[PDB]
């Protein structure tokens, strides 16, 4: 989904807000700010109601003005409610009760994902990939600053995974991929317009193809 | 015209979702509490240091530590979630790694505690990828032009960590005192380990 979410490159935001090793304070800074972590395993691990993709594809699915004013730890509030009612868990009804006034939820889906490929290449290291150049209006787990680039392999996952693209909208078809570090050059990615070296993406295999 | 929606306050809100689900009886007694303990006492950057520190120390626990992260690891005890997959990246004189999660927040959680504040702005989430060396500069950290500079972004599922380079004043230290110098920047990558005067 090309949301506002996939924010790698693109330019006008200013400082980091940080010095390196300055004081962080504490883990958590107000005293909710522990239960959207803890009620998204709650979800995943004692209900078994979503996945962690599925987490991830709600906070994706903010409405685009609100997802960019909304700190952290509140998008995740939001997302793992808007889960529980759209499982059919809670009620929209009974959490602006509950909070005592309005609790805007994450926009319905416009997509319903995509299965695993069927066809796919194991890669080996050294090898040259493209990222396809297809757009998928779903959950997917390739930022767009790779799409249509060309990189290297430089590890292969011993363990393998349900395809993002179809385990985030709770399909039964997400099979399971292995993913490779993809090794691009900086100018591969942004032209002249970098400072950097290299960019190492942890790519499906389900998103790459054989380079030309 | 691109108003915020009206909201009640956050922490209403987040305790109307713990309240709307523990009244059905689908958290377990202690549950959230459990989870907070975890991430406040468990989950730290004191774990990674102890890693480098024998990576430092032990040739042997280091080339396990950069072929198979994960064995690494687990020898200590510290798998969890968001951390099952663990690949270490080795700064050398000439590469110096960074990690970032550019789509969200993506951790070595257990590893590296929760991740801070600043690496879940927008600002390095947007701008590490593309200028990783005037962010490092900004931050404090200068990386000199015959170091390339790598930038990991945490995508699917594996973790990283960072093993920076052992500075030079450091000889015969102990683990203990090679893990003081180890900060939770160092493993994210975005600084350098400093030695006092
Ligand atoms: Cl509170
Ligand atoms: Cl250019
Ligand atoms: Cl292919
Ligand atoms: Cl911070
Ligand atoms: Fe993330
Ligand atoms: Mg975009
Ligand atoms: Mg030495």
């Amino acid at each position: 989904m090309d949301g506002v979410h996939d924010l790698a490159g693109v330019q006008g935001f200013g400082k980091v807000p940080h010095t390196v090793n300055a004081d962080i304070g504490p883990t958590f800074h107000a005293e909710w700010e522990h239960l959207p972590y803890s009620l998204m395993f709650a979800g995943v691990a004692e209900l078994g109601a979503f996945s962690v993709d599925e987490v991830k594809y709600v906070v994706e699915r903010m409405e685009p003005r609100h997802y960019m004013m909304t700190p952290y730890y509140e998008r995740y509030v939001i997302g793992v409610a808007t889960l529980m009612v759209e499982k059919g868990i809670l009620t929209q009804d009974e959490l602006e009760s509950l909070a005592g006034g309005p609790f805007p939820l994450s926009r319905p889906s416009e997509s319903e994902g995509r299965p695993a490929p069927v066809e796919t290449t194991t890669f080996e290291v050294g090898q040259r990939v493209r990222v396809r150049d297809e757009y998928v209006p779903g959950h997917i787990r390739m930022p767009a600053y790779c799409r249509g680039r060309v990189g290297t392999i430089s590890h292969r996952t011993t363990e393998k995974w349900p395809f993002p693209d179809a385990i985030g909208h709770g399909r039964n078809d997400a099979g399971e991929e292995p993913t490779y570090h993809v090794k691009f050059a900086a100018e591969e990615l942004f032209g002249s317009d970098t400072d950097g070296g290299s960019v190492v993406v942890d790519l499906f295999e389900g998103y790459l193809e054989p380079a030309a | 015209e691109n108003a915020a929606p009206a909201q009640a306050p956050v922490s209403d809100r987040a305790w109307a979702l713990f309240r709307a689900l523990d009244g059905k009886g689908l958290v377990p007694d202690g549950y959230v509490e459990g989870w907070k303990k975890t991430f406040e006492e468990d989950f730290s950057p004191r774990r990674g240091a102890e890693l480098v520190a024998r990576a430092w120390t032990d040739p042997e626990f280091r080339q396990l530590l950069l072929t198979d992260g994960t064995a690494a690891v687990a020898q200590y005890g510290y798998l969890g979630p968001q951390g099952e997959y663990i690949v270490a990246v080795e700064d050398t004189p000439t590469l110096k790694n960074v990690i970032v999660c550019s789509l969200c927040s993506c951790t070595a959680w257990p590893i590296l505690g929760l991740p801070p504040t600043w690496y879940k702005s927008f600002e390095y989430r947007a701008r590490v990828v593309r200028e990783p060396r005037k962010v490092l500069s900004e931050m404090g950290t200068e990386i000199a032009s015959d170091i390339e500079i790598r930038v990991y972004d945490t995508t699917a599922e594996t973790r990283y960590m960072v093993l920076p380079q052992r500075p030079a004043g450091t000889e015969g230290w102990s683990q203990e005192q090679l893990q003081e110098i180890v900060t939770k920047d160092c493993l994210i990558g975005v600084a350098i380990p400093q030695v006092p005067t």
